[PDB]
């Protein structure tokens, strides 16, 4: 229940990160 | 019930023979990119990168120019403008250096700190926004690309003794941090007062005007609790809107400010209740200054003990006595696994010890 809805919230919130990651080109090293 | 299952493919000892006290793989890299981490103890700082059959290529090493110096954190960024890598390390001297990692050059410093840096953490929407955190009870956010101190969160109702750890949540709007003081406390920075402070550490131009730049002094959480742990909180990371914490009784505490179904957006500061959802046990674990870390998506935790075990959960399950996986241990890893960090997309998990050995777990 308030799992769910935290997992949820984590899942969401990563999913804009990874969106972010995914749109920059970051030089190797 | 879990699924997650390792293999140890390789293992090195570090030739300074000194403790290991963080690593960090850099999840900056793009997709295709070989994978990098980061290793810090004594005065060194060490580049590794991960290849197939188990192989950890050395790249360089930093070796500062103080002997003196103990490194006890990093935090991996890249410069907004040009997509370039940097490497934030800091510790006993309470300087912060952002390092080249392709040249090792120390690019650029930061003084200000009164003791000792434990933690360093970059704003995860905002790659100039570094968060320091010191034994001299205070936290210090910096904008890294014009050279200035945005704010010190401490003071009257600040931490009363060393700060040990600290997270911003998966958006960057907060901050949750904890100390010797046995508190929790958290720091919004979406705030119009902080929104405001960043705006304007972003729009100093020192070739403009000859005045300094005036820091936010940020006295007053906008929460606090010593109610969690009876001892030194060494560990705070975030879970969604919920808190993970450690201290030295075997287990890492998943909480929540206010009750039960209180928005975490919407506790006043003043808010005395706090509620425990549950707790992840482990062994040998007891003395101070271990750190847990979990993956990029957040379904793994994973904490190594005194004693060379390497606990793993897996956070999809919802009772964290099901969570637990299969204890990642090796006859030959017997010295305390301070940090481990997990690759990006989470196919290799290292840990680093006090006998200076690195320990790779591939994922099956
Ligand atoms: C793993 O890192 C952290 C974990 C949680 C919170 C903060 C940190 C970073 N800070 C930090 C780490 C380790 C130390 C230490 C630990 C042990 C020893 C003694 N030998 C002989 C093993 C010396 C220094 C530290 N002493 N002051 C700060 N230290």
């Amino acid at each position: 229940s308030m799992f769910s809805s935290n997992r949820q919230k984590i899942l969401e919130r990563t999913e804009i990160l990874n969106q972010e990651w995914k749109q920059r080109r970051i030089q190797p090293v | 019930k879990c699924k997650y299952s390792f293999k140890c493919v390789n293992s090195l000892k570090e030739d300074h023979n000194q403790p290991l006290f963080g690593v960090q793989f850099n999840w900056h890299s793009k997709e295709g990119d070989p994978l990098v981490f980061a290793t810090v103890g004594s005065n060194r700082v060490t580049l590794y990168e991960c290849h197939s059959q188990g192989e950890i290529r050395l790249l360089q090493s930093y070796v500062d120019a103080d002997a003196d110096e103990n490194f006890y954190t990093c935090a991996w960024t890249y410069d907004s403008n040009t997509s370039h890598p940097l490497l934030a390390v800091a510790g006993s001297r309470g300087i912060i250096r952002i390092i080249n990692p392709i040249t090792m050059q120390c690019i650029k410093h930061y003084v200000g700190h009164g003791n000792a840096i434990n933690e360093l953490k970059f704003h995860p929407r905002d790659p100039n926004l570094l968060l320091s955190v010191s034994k001299d009870h205070a936290l210090r956010l910096w904008n890294i690309q014009t050279d200035t101190l945005v704010a010190i969160f401490g003071g009257v109702e600040g931490h009363r003794d060393e700060v040990l750890s600290a997270d911003y949540d998966l958006l960057g709007e907060k901050i949750m941090s904890c100390g010797m003081d046995h508190s929790l406390k958290l720091w919004r920075i979406n705030s119009k007062r902080m929104m405001n402070a960043i705006k304007e550490s972003y729009d100093y131009n020192p070739n403009k005007t000859n005045r300094p730049f005036i820091s936010q002094k940020i006295h007053f959480p906008d929460f606090s609790t010593r109610d969690i742990h009876r001892n030194y909180v060494d560990c705070v990371r975030w879970l969604g809107d919920l808190i993970l914490s450690k201290s030295c009784e075997n287990a890492i505490v998943c909480w929540k400010p206010g009750k039960m179904e209180d928005d975490i957006d919407k506790i006043k500061p003043s808010e005395s209740n706090v509620t425990i959802l549950g707790r992840f046990d482990y062994s040998q674990c007891d003395i101070w200054y271990m750190r847990f870390s979990m993956d990029f998506w957040q379904k793994m935790l994973a904490l190594g003990n005194q004693v060379g075990k390497l606990y793993v959960w897996d956070l999809e399950v919802e009772d964290p006595h099901k969570a637990k996986c299969t204890t990642l241990t090796h006859h030959k890893c017997g010295a305390a696994i301070r940090q481990t960090s997990f690759s990006r997309d989470s196919s290799i998990l290292i840990a680093v010890c006090d006998d200076a050995s690195i320990w790779r777990w591939d994922r099956l």
